[PDB]
RNA sequence: AUGAUGUCAUACUUAUCCUGUCCCUUUUUUUUCC
């Protein structure tokens, strides 16, 4: 997303499947890291809805519980053509909390 | 050093992946073709400015849509080296 | 109306399976078709035939009786007519017609 | 019984300067046998010490006994050496031909 | 320790406060203690603080008192005017040079 | 594919290369029978390697395999195995024998048609 | 609140208690923030600010807000010039009618000293135009974009980006004409870094809108050994 | 997956049930109530019924023993079942013996249902 | 141990003994403040080329052999190795054999984050070394004596193998499946392709014809082990090519068939694993007289006590037994009795996967 | 009318953080016997 630039996305083609986000993330679009005006649906890679990972948060990695959206912005600019956004690295974030949680407590 | 073959690579796959992009050290005659090449595809996409030349010259809108497609090849004459 | 994303060139395969979309240069798809349940129709996810420096002077489905669609699309591959300083390339390049084909097996499409 | 770390090879820090390896080897001797030893030379070096035993036990005995000696008004850092990394090739030819010498010498294959 | 920053905030809030109130001035600077601000001023900052090398008959004083009441050394320090530290490292240093 | 931070490194080597000379006149395999030419190449690498390296083997013999081997992409793959300066060399002298088996009529080299 | 679904949930309480009352009393209290500890935020004050303005409609809270932005202390200038960006993401179309009012704020910000200010002024521009696109108030886009050009040389990450996001937005208010001639000069410079940094925008540009750009460039004029000018396009009939 | 990875399984379970603190009556054995005979796997082809029954009378006594070997060169084939007088010992053999080694050989141990008597 | 001592820095004449020196800022990196942390991973990210590798690595490999590295300092160290494996592209040709032999581990470790972080980076390595390099270093695993390395490496290949594209690597698998010298090899060139299907899955449609070209001469060999492995490989291709690519495996059918029958033990197992998950893969017709033929195998082995007898039986009831062309009555009579009086026991319950 | 380097701290930006989660690590001298 735009606050990480460490992070990817797949870049394949679409789909036909269907996007899902965590509870956690819930809300916001993909891409312009906002919260508002959800106008388009997401389309996800073939590979990146292989697998276990039918229904996850594209995002968080985790449990898929609504969909996900575009905001009127990336839709109007048209920033939603790039196929799969689906993030095929998991971030130092993650990682790092995971590791000073397990240190901690 | 690594900023520029980072953004060498950076560029040379942004371009591979569409074809007619720049970089820093584009020459005068990939831009120009590229350039061409562009006007062509959209003269055959838009009906109508096939219309505008078929009517111009006196040929028939196959023998027009023809001839682009025989000159995208090599619109700009030969490379330069 | 641009150079690589499809649409301009569209084929269908005779019995009705298999439809290829395909721009004039480096991008070809291909999606099947086939009845449901309720017998209304459904799309598949696109198949890709990409394929570097390559105009398209004309794409049509073959006709082959159930077995695996094919696609014959007229070509050119202007990469080499490129890099000829001399301007040869640009002559002695002549256009091959390469049949293209779905695999409905393996689910891809290989020319 | 031995946590798998322990080694006839032992690292030693807090070296009197200029002791005499006589004294070394008894210090060291009253452990078990002591396959080599080596000092440092460099300014860096010079000081630290690194003891070989030539069974794991007699090391484990003296790096757990004599931790911590008073030798000449200092006390004595002894360690467990990680001997995790090499220095040098093995020698195909020698390794080679000793080998040639045991499997003709007892007729194996 | 100390950035110089801090200290020029102590010198200012010490000068206008007077000497007596640690409590508000140690409130203003973030991780400062009062009882910090307190011993640095007496310390280092303090303009009684003399700073400068020592003389023959300063390091005679201080050897002589430091054989004479050893290790005591916030006695000493009042009687050659330096602090604790000044009077300890210092002592320290000429040893050194001797041995 | 996925990202643009990395150099591919075919294209890297592919140009900072020191190549060998004749490795430009294409070559197919159908024009060839490979099976002679196998015992050639089995004893030219157990000498080279001066032991027996039964994947190194199969590893030219695939990658001889399809309709249009690349010299350039054997040249470098074999690199990391042989000496690098020996891939230059074994190249520059296999390349030319698939020439001379490929002129042939009955698809078999030269040097083992006078042997 | 070191959750965020919490400060979500306050912001949005925020706007309903405004629809309940009226804007000014909520809105004076949302501006008494200073609240040094900038984010973990203020920011989300701003965001409740934004949403105060949008609720009942933004009449009301322009003035205070182009007020405050008189008041000398960085953060609140700066939470001003937040607010303002999230304002006009946020009711989208109406800007058509304070786009006029507010360009003369924005024009102070983008010609000033430092970096904060220019990074968050031109993400305000940047939704200003996607905002705004269609709708005829190109004058005062075009404007604006005269100010932002110039920070195109720059380093901080944060400032290059809300930059380059600024130029696409108003790449679709503007048209591609316009982009165009602004970064044409600088294709071939002698410099690097200025080639660097206009290749970058003239793809960004080319991505998008590649078709627009046939009708764009300009004519240039052929050499001893090529023909580079397009005769098909002035085929008179 | 090889076997020691099975004796793993076991330890594990063992071990997550003392972990949730589980009460006796529903710990994993109590469904074999109703069998004396216990599993041995891994034995080295080298030990004899004496050995056996010696080491593992520690938990009691033996009402029979069968060692499989292979009857054609008598060989012994590394396992063999073990009848206990009493269920309470076999509960006690699997939870003790399950993972100890003799001579190099992990042994692994296990209840036994439905025991078929050759 | 050097940092106790001083010496001044013109005297430290060996100005790479000076790079070792201020290299060792690796302690304030691996213990120090949040600040000392971000500070010094500056410092050594963009002062990377400067120092080079040799020095680098031969001063960070020897932490990463400690035994008594905790979490945290093996997680930064990681970090590290990855930030100057971003700056120095090919430096590390040389190194790569090093980074392997430290970083396989990874691969195989109850720690999740551990696994994903150590596959990365390899990819990267992978990616940032050309494949000729990766290829010629890592050979010499595949026959290495200790099974650890053999395990570790096929995993290793495999991620390699997604970095740089199959059919790229293809022809040194060829190779290696159909090595002769010893079979611990082919068993290693089986084992790699049962880890990419696991590993890449869908991304492999392509060339599933080969994979299994490649595969299937292992599935009739005189050794066990190499039988019971191919089948595995076989069963996790299938459960990555689902609906599709049963042309592909018409050929590797009946010694499937075959050996079903006749085996014991191990070899039932894994058999029925794999004509498990290709069961579904099949058509309705082919597929329901195939069924019915292998539910009565099936049945036979519910009581079996072996473990991995009863897991591999209830995913294949899963699959079998929950196709679209069976029926109600089949099941209910002659499956649902002994399953739940065997499956459903508290044995099952603390077991994680089993539940 | 400021160069750089600075283990120089303070400001400041990112609605980034601060709950997400561990499910295919199971790897070896075939070995549950009517
Ligand atoms: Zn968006
Ligand atoms: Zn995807
Ligand atoms: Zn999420």
């Amino acid at each position: 997303a735009k606050h990480h630039p460490d992070l990817i996305f797949c870049r394949k083609q679409a789909g036909v499947a269907i996007g899902r986000l965590c509870e956690k993330c819930d809300g916001k679009c993909v891409i312009c890291d906002s919260y508002v005006r959800p106008c388009t649906l997401v389309r996800i890679c073939d590979e990146c809805n292989y697998g276990s990972y039918q229904g996850r948060c594209v995002i968080c990695g985790g449990p898929g519980v609504s969909d996900a959206y575009y905001c009127k912005e990336c839709t109007i600019q048209e920033k939603d053509r790039d196929g799969c956004p689906k993030i095929v690295n998991l971030g130092s974030s993650k990682t790092d909390l995971f590791y000073e949680r397990k240190k901690y407590g | 050093m690594t900023d520029r073959y980072t953004i060498h690579s950076q560029l040379e796959h942004l371009q591979s992946k569409y074809i007619g992009t720049g970089h820093a050290d584009t020459t005068k005659w990939e831009w120009l073709v590229n350039q061409h090449r562009d006007s062509y595809c959209s003269y055959m996409g838009h009906f109508d400015l096939l219309n505008y030349f078929a009517i111009a010259e006196n040929e028939s809108k196959a023998r027009v849509r023809f001839n682009l497609m025989e000159k995208m090849l090599q619109p700009c004459g030969p490379p330069a080296d | 109306c641009r150079r690589i994303v499809p649409g301009q060139f569209l084929a269908v395969d005779p019995k009705g399976r298999a439809v290829m979309i395909s721009a004039i240069e480096k991008q070809k798809l291909v999606y099947i078709l086939n009845r449901d349940a309720a017998a209304r129709l459904t799309i598949s996810s696109p198949l890709e035939a990409h394929k570097a420096n390559t105009l398209v002077y004309h794409v049509v489905g073959v006709d082959v009786g159930f077995e695996n669609p094919m696609f014959a699309c007229l070509e050119m591959d202007y990469e080499e007519a490129d890099n000829d300083p001399t301007g040869e390339a640009a002559a002695n390049t002549q256009q091959t017609l390469t049949f293209y084909e779905l695999d409905l097996g393996l689910n891809h499409v290989v020319r | 019984r031995l946590p798998p770390e322990v080694n006839r090879i032992l690292y030693i820090r807090n070296l009197p300067y200029k002791i005499t390896a006589e004294e070394m080897y008894d210090i060291f001797g009253k452990y078990g046998p002591i396959r080599q030893i080596r000092v440092g030379n460099t300014p860096e070096t010079r000081g630290t010490a690194y003891v070989v035993y030539e069974d794991i036990f007699d090391a484990k005995n003296a790096c757990d006994h004599l931790s911590g000696f008073n030798v000449c008004n200092r006390y004595l850092v002894v360690l467990y050496y990680n001997a995790n990394r090499a220095f040098q090739k093995m020698d195909t030819k020698k390794k080679e031909e000793q080998l040639k010498l045991l499997k003709e010498k007892y007729g194996i294959n | 320790v100390w950035r110089n920053t801090e200290d020029e905030i102590l010198k200012a809030a010490v000068m206008k406060y007077g000497k007596n109130q640690w409590s508000r001035i140690a409130s203003l600077l973030h991780r400062k203690s009062a009882k910090q601000c307190k011993a640095r001023w007496y310390e280092w900052l303090d303009p009684s603080i003399k700073k400068t090398e020592w003389s023959r008959e300063e390091e005679e004083k201080l050897l002589h008192l430091a054989k004479l009441m050893p290790t005591q050394w916030r006695t000493i320090a009042p009687i050659i005017g330096r602090t604790a530290a000044q009077c300890l490292e210092h002592y320290e240093f000429l040893l050194d040079k001797a041995a | 594919e996925q990202d643009n931070r990395f150099s591919n490194k075919q294209k890297k080597l592919l140009k900072q290369l020191k190549f060998a000379e004749c490795l430009e006149k294409k070559v197919d395999m159908s024009k060839v029978n490979l099976e002679v030419i196998k015992p050639w190449i089995t004893k030219r690498v157990t000498e080279i390697l001066g032991f027996e390296d039964d994947v190194v083997i199969e590893f030219i013999f695939n990658q001889l395999e399809v309709k249009n081997p690349d010299s350039k992409m054997m040249q470098i793959n074999l690199t990391g195995f042989l000496n690098g300066k020996n891939a230059r060399e074994f190249m520059g002298e296999l390349w030319p024998l698939l020439l001379s088996a490929q002129e042939n009529i009955a698809g078999i080299p030269s040097a083992f048609l006078e042997l | 609140a070191h959750k965020k679904a919490i400060r979500r949930a306050t912001v949005n309480t925020f706007g309903y208690i405004a629809k309940a009352i009226g804007p000014h009393d909520v809105l004076a209290t949302l501006l008494n923030n200073l609240k040094v500890q900038e984010r973990q935020n203020r920011v989300c004050t701003t965001v409740a600010i934004a949403i105060v303005a949008e609720t009942c409609s933004p009449f009301t809270v322009l003035p205070a807000l182009m007020n405050e932005y008189r008041v000398p202390e960085l953060n609140v200038q700066n939470g001003v010039l937040k607010s303002l960006s999230f304002l006009f993401e946020y009711i989208g179309e109406m800007g058509k009618d304070y786009i006029y009012a507010v360009t003369p704020l924005l024009e102070d910000a983008l010609m000033d000293r430092d970096l904060v200010h220019r990074q968050t002024a031109s993400a305000v521009v940047q939704h200003m135009s996607l905002g705004v696109y269609g709708f005829g108030c190109e004058d005062s886009l075009n404007h604006l974009l005269n100010y932002v050009w110039p920070n195109v040389f720059e380093t901080s990450p944060h400032v290059i980006q809300a930059v380059m996001g600024a130029l696409e937005g108003l790449r679709v208010a503007i048209g591609p004409c316009r982009m165009l001639q602004y970064c044409l000069q600088g294709l071939f410079h002698p410099a690097r870094k200025v080639r660097d940094v206009y290749w970058k925008i003239y793809n960004s540009i080319y991505i998008g809108s590649q078709d627009a750009l046939i009708a764009h460039y300009p004519r240039i004029y052929n050499d001893d050994k090529n023909t580079y000018i397009r005769y098909e396009l002035d085929y008179i009939l | 997956m090889n076997p020691l990875t099975k004796v793993k399984l076991i330890n594990e379970l063992n071990e997550r049930e003392v972990q949730l603190g589980v009460a006796d009556k529903v710990s994993w054995h109590s469904e074999y109530k109703d069998s004396a005979w216990i599993f041995l796997g891994g034995l080295p082809y080298e030990l004899t019924e004496g050995d056996i029954i010696c080491v593992f009378s520690q938990y009691g006594e033996i009402v029979n023993i069968n060692l499989v070997r292979d009857k054609k060169t008598g060989k012994s084939k590394g396992f063999c079942f073990l009848c206990y007088e009493d269920q309470r010992s076999t509960i006690l053999a699997v939870d003790n013996f399950n993972g100890i080694k003799i001579k190099g050989r992990t042994i692994r141990v296990d209840h036994v249902s439905n025991y078929r008597a050759p | 141990d050097k940092l106790l001592v001083d010496v001044d820095e013109s005297t430290l004449s060996p100005e790479e003994q000076k790079e070792r020196k201020i290299m060792k800022l690796l302690l304030k990196i691996k213990n120090g403040t949040p600040p000392m942390r971000k500070a010094a991973l500056r410092q050594i990210t963009d002062k990377a080329r400067e120092f080079g590798a040799g020095p680098l690595f031969n001063q960070i490999l020897p932490l990463l052999m400690s035994p008594t590295l905790e979490d945290q300092e093996r997680h930064l160290l990681v970090k590290v190795i990855d930030r100057i494996l971003y700056k120095l592209d090919d430096l590390v040709r040389p190194y790569v054999h090093k980074i392997l032999v430290v970083i396989e581990p990874l691969l195989i470790d109850e720690d999740y984050y551990a696994r994903v972080e150590g596959r990365e980076i390899i990819s990267n390595l992978a990616k940032a070394a050309g494949l000729a390099t990766m290829i010629s270093t890592m050979r010499p695993d595949i026959d290495n004596m200790d099974e650890y390395v053999r395990n570790t490496t096929a995993r290793a290949f495999a991620v390699v193998a997604s970095a740089l594209g199959i059919p790229s690597l293809l022809p040194f698998l060829k190779a290696v499946c159909k090595s002769k010298k010893s079979w611990q090899a082919r068993h290693t060139g089986i084992k790699i392709v049962q880890q990419i299907a696991i590993l890449m899955g869908c991304a492999i449609l392509p060339h599933l014809r080969s994979l299994v070209e490649i595969i299937e001469h292992g599935l009739v060999d005189e050794q066990q082990k190499v039988r019971t492995i191919s089948a595995l490989a076989i069963a996790a291709l299938a459960e990555a090519a689902t609906p599709y690519g049963i042309e592909s495996f018409d050929s590797v059918l009946k010694p499937l068939w075959k050996g079903i029958r006749q085996h014991r033990g191990k070899g039932l197992a894994a058999f029925l694993k794999a004509i498990g998950y290709l069961i579904p893969l099949m058509d309705a017709e082919y597929a329901n007289y195939y069924t019915r033929e292998v539910m009565l195998i099936l049945i036979r082995e519910f009581q079996s006590p072996d473990e991995e007898m009863k897991k591999i039986v209830l995913k294949v009831v899963k699959q079998c037994c929950g196709t679209d062309g069976v029926e109600a009555n089949y099941i209910k009579t002659e499956i649902l009795p002994p399953f739940f009086k065997h499956f459903w026991q508290h044995r099952m319950a603390l077991d994680r996967r089993n539940y």
